[PDB]
């Protein structure tokens, strides 16, 4: 009753649950972070070549200090743990930011934010600090692309006859990309794979639509 | 207590629950019927504009009684209850008055209208509410038969009408890209707007290379 | 950029942005209630009969309190809202709640609490209120019997002869209610059903070997 | 950088995780080995303190080999491998725990476990033993200890039973104290039940025909 | 003719064809409830309790089958008798094993195929109302098989040392009669993997009973 | 008793398993001239007429492989076996439907289909053809016509893309006038709107470019 | 030339089904064979002897069928049809070893089992017998012993039980011998504890009551 | 005797694990080579600027002589019989260098290349050789594979200024249909995948068609 093996199991239930309650706190952490990087991804969908492209911009830039700060506590709760065992806890929310930043990143430069430049921003001092996993970077990059069809079908619809095309071009690249990995990476990498797929097919088809159409001199007239 | 007893009374509630499901079965049936009824007559251009939207005006008070008829078959406060099982007909409704309200005015019906046009309770007056989510369901599947609207009117030599649906849908598209949507139904379908705009824009970029510049 | 359409908009986005907002906020304070309603489920699985049986009961109805003052917060952040629209965000939370009080008035009294016996104390002032429906209570109280036949097994092994033919008894009750409404129930009751089947058949398995063992005149000795 | 420079670059860090899980397998290989034999070993009642020598013994073989496995990843990525050896672990835990027992009768300490297998406390930085793992290995002696109170009264060791019926009736009381999460932890805790219940039943036969004692 | 006729003409046919669909729906209803009367009944047996009466009772509620069975029989087309099948599937086959089980709480034998039917108000293979399915009745004396196996255990339980020893010999009886057959149809092969464990079950409670002299 | 009647059982699962054998076979050689006809038909995508009097003929051998199907089976049992020929029926109604586009740009009725495939009407005694399979049937026509809408432009032929628009849509509309309960036939119905935007695009594409 | 390699691909593909058919109906003639076999194994739970020499005879026509199958098939394709008579392979292995224990309370070995089958050893040419195959024949097997084991203690025979439990028991240890790569052979290796528990509580069942 | 049984079938397994990781070293070389075959084509679809397709395919055929000595060391090593043992495994691997291959063939030539000259390339042996072998069933994936890659490459093209190509692939994968029209597929992962080609066959006839009705043979 305080024998030891019962002192033993005391330990041992006290050990667990304060686990258990770490985990919780990081899953409402990580959902919070889901939510907000969403929002930012929306907001991002605004933008149409339209003046209002850098005030937009600025404030998603924004939104996603207010994420990393909730990043930042979550490197927080994880100090002095090892790394990878609350895991599951986080890695949606994670992905979610990856997508987000990126996007964000695609919309600025064109170009596609590596890994290393992602956990960059994810120093915080008065030191923490937290890096995205190869894989969490991976899914992020791969829902990305959905972001950036997306993007493709909008921009045509409100005139771009460029950005279609740019978008093509990227998703090409990070398509043959993941065809590269291809069955080297995890189960859940190569379920991204068809769903990615469909997003290429979707983008090369409106810069087909696009290419016919603009080629073509009417002879006929109205 | 007894388990028999609480048991029995929730076989009770139960059944009634399934008796009330098969009501509202009922007259959303034939609330199914009158709105085909009423697309049908809206198309159309698929063309005496006023002389259509008049008859489906008339159509439209079968179904303000049949909802009001609607509104005996359940538990007002219960609502949500049993939302799932007229929200796609409440949907397709919602779209019908706004289509009628397009063709008259071209203009987005609001929502406290189309409650009026369908005999129900704005959010204000306690009852039978539209939720916003299938209104905006509705103002999609408009979208939607504009885009196809705007390629049959190019058709039928109607040449103006692909310039209108242009501005109105392009305005519907910057509306709804100020939601932030779960991933629901509702975003399921928002998704497809963005195809609606994209056909509407290549109708009038043909028109406009054929000879069009307005 | 301000027309009446993107004004309506507008508002639109204000609406749902608040109750996404209030549906996250729900599902917090429900994975907080569930995971505090099995802590209490837990605790209640320690009793033995051995003495202390009373200090963990009271300990339990402390813990209780704790869940019910967030279904407090619940009934709040409910108010001015329709019932059942918010209602997949704290569903799971309710049924974990409904198999914790449940449980533990069973090894008070024996007996199944009643929906309403639930509700009446879902009442707080200072009003406010929240009902389990009938779909929560009838989940949970499934739930209920697979931890009825944890406490049967555990009791056998304490060489406890009574208590398992009681649970077998309110097992075979509670099997036949849900006999009862069957088709004329929700899919997610006659999902449980079967693990439902699944416990009764361990308790009464449980039973026929003490009756068996309990019954026999060992012709043979071994000192 | 480039889409291409990334891509070629996360080619890389997952080729090299898969010769880890190689490498790590390889070792978890032969680890399941040596477990079997010292089962085996420990095992001839289905005398004690000569066989439970041997296995100390062949514990030696553990210790080298899991040292061996140290060298084979990153040692404060623990937990991207974990998976990977964790079967085999508690394994070896329940076995290290089932020679303590046939020796001492008690319930053998994480701490100690750790050091028969080569391995260090949770206070040194190093290739821990998870607390999961740990009582993962406990319910597995439980379980072997039902078997071996039925297979004693079989045998005409008619006191092991009571012994093996304190010891399991104490660790039901302990398990009973943790609040579990619904993984494999739980569906094992969910054996232990029915363990403490057929020795129960035995002491129950035996005392019903004069022992007792 | 022009699209429209046909479709009008259509929809005539589909109207009267969802008559037929609704008629089924609320006569299966009916049997559902009848069904777990005679259920909520019949479960009262496990815990000793009164027999020949609850099978009294019991074959009344068949009698209520039987009328809202035979009111069918002559309403619609034949051909359409076997139209639905995957509805009144499941009622039909909780009620063939209900009844088998009032015939074996009777006589402890098992109730023929044709027995059945006679019992439920269910026309035989020739006469065009309602048939019994061959494999339905099998699913039904599966059903059957399981209940009484947890009838074995319970019963001794409840101090009946004497009907476990019959209720295994009559499972072996099915168990063997089943090997005689070839089962194509997957569902019913799958519910026959269930009767393997059935027979284990009763054979060791007669084991049971067997090593501490009671039988 | 309890054996006597497993082995009655024993003969009466036989006896369905050698029935299911039979229609099995049938149906498969079914399948076979099914897509024999279809290949014939699909040859559309230049002499029609030809194409459609040989489909004609092989619609021959169809109704004697049917008139054999009637005979491996007690005719009132048909709904017990229906699903074993389901598909092939199905795809007949629409090549027989195909076909009577093809000669007459008009929808074939219900009972006309029978009177090709060989089967009784409903108002007969025998094999019927299920509403839901001729709908099934009709809708894979629909599909099939949308398609043929546009190789029918890329062969030069501007004045068919206009003729199956307006067909397509009297089919849609008719439709509109059901109430769909089966979940098949709904799912495949939910396929036709993609069918009719596809006939009324071809055809926009036509007109501003001047062809009418 | 795409249409005469379609062709040709349509000869071999007709070639592949024939092929199944024929390997089909003989695993159908062995699955039924297996069945009356096993139903003379089963009648046990006394003369034993006898049934098992019936059983025995029973395997000729046994070898029949199998040296038969050898011929619907060209042997070095054994594992491209493998999946076909898994399952009967299996259950004949088991019921083999059945007879065999009820003759010497001793294990089969997996040669003497080609034998009494009539296929050649794996050092031989032709028709082979799988290790895993085997494995799962065994483990049946051992399923199949402890319910003898309760329903011997049930018959009077309390010496059976014994051997059974020490049998099991070096199954067990065999078994752990091994390292189990096939997924479902490992899966039905995880119910052997089951038996082996199952047997050794019947035993304690008899030692606490007076019986070695 | 029992552990007899047990020691001498812990000997058999143990030969064959070192068959099953001989195979797991070749699929996974096969699926590297295949990898890179893929890399090398990854921009035909642009086909902006040089775009050496006859360089392509001529690399292409290098690595798919690296295929075929990988698997011409194999050819003797383990039993026949064997050598249809692990197919589930090396079935896909097998399938996308089958594709591969048919596309190099198609680029160079437009035609459909015949199962005979695909083992031929790749170092397989035909039906009667001891060795590996490569099932209808899997050359007809392979070629599916290609009706798909084919079609995407057909917008594409169009896409890149090249109105000619989409003419010839709607003609090629025509043929394909009907070909596939004469079979009886049982196989039901490939009926499956043959219920994709008809979704192919539309998408080429509609670029077809796109380019027909603005001026284009």
């Amino acid at each position: 009753s305080s024998s030891p093996v019962m002192l033993a199991f005391k330990s041992f239930q006290q050990e667990l649950d304060a686990r258990h309650d770490k985990y919780e706190r990081l899953v409402k952490l990580s959902r919070d972070i889901t939510v907000e990087s969403k929002r930012t991804i929306f907001l991002l969908h605004r933008i149409t070549s339209a003046p209002d492209m850098e005030d937009i911009l600025t404030e998603s830039e924004i939104k996603l200090d207010g994420v990393r700060q909730k990043i930042f506590q979550v490197a927080q709760e994880l100090s002095g743990e090892d790394m990878h065992q609350f895991h599951r806890a986080i890695t949606t929310g994670l992905q979610e930011y990856v997508e987000a930043v990126s996007f964000q990143h695609f919309i600025k430069t064109r170009s596609l934010i590596s890994m290393d430049e992602i956990n960059k921003q994810l120093i915080f001092t008065t030191t923490w600090r937290l890096r995205v996993t190869p894989v969490d970077y991976l899914l992020g990059v791969a829902d990305l692309t959905g972001e950036l069809m997306r993007m493709c079908i909008n921009s045509v619809g409100n005139g771009d006859i460029d950005t279609p095309f740019e978008v093509s071009q990227f998703l090409r690249q990070v398509y043959d990309g993941f065809s590269f990995i291809g069955n080297t990476g995890p189960y859940e990498v190569s379920k991204k794979l068809y769903t990615l797929k469909q997003s290429l097919a979707k983008v090369e088809n409106a810069c087909y639509a696009l290419k016919v159409r603009g080629s073509e001199i009417p002879k006929h007239m109205l | 207590m007894s388990v028999s007893e609480i048991f029995v009374e929730l076989q009770g509630f139960l059944a009634a629950e399934q008796d009330i499901r098969e009501e509202i079965r009922k007259v959303v049936q034939s609330l199914e019927q009158t709105a085909r009824e009423i697309l049908t007559l809206l198309q159309g251009v698929h063309q005496d504009i006023p002389k259509r939207c008049l008859k489906a005006r008339e159509h439209f008070g079968t179904v303000k009684t049949h909802l009001t008829s609607l509104k005996t078959k359940f538990p007002a406060e219960q609502y949500y209850r049993f939302h799932e099982h007229w929200r796609f007909v409440l949907q397709r409704l919602v779209f019908l008055a706004a289509f009628v309200v397009y063709l008259e005015t071209e203009t987005l019906v609001t929502r406290e209208a189309v409650t009026e046009i369908l005999g129900i309770e704005p959010d204000r007056e306690k009852g039978f509410h539209l939720d916003v989510e299938d209104y905006l369901s509705g103002v999609l599947i408009l979208a939607s038969e504009l885009s196809r609207l705007s390629v049959n009117s190019v058709t039928a030599g109607d040449y103006s009408r692909p310039l209108h649906i242009s501005t109105f849908i392009n305005e519907l598209d910057s509306g709804f890209r100020l939601l932030n949507l779960k991933n629901d139904s509702l975003r399921k379908r928002y998704d497809g707007l963005k195809y609606d705009v994209k056909k509407v824009e290549e109708v009038v970029y043909d028109l406009s290379i054929r000879g069009f510049n307005k």
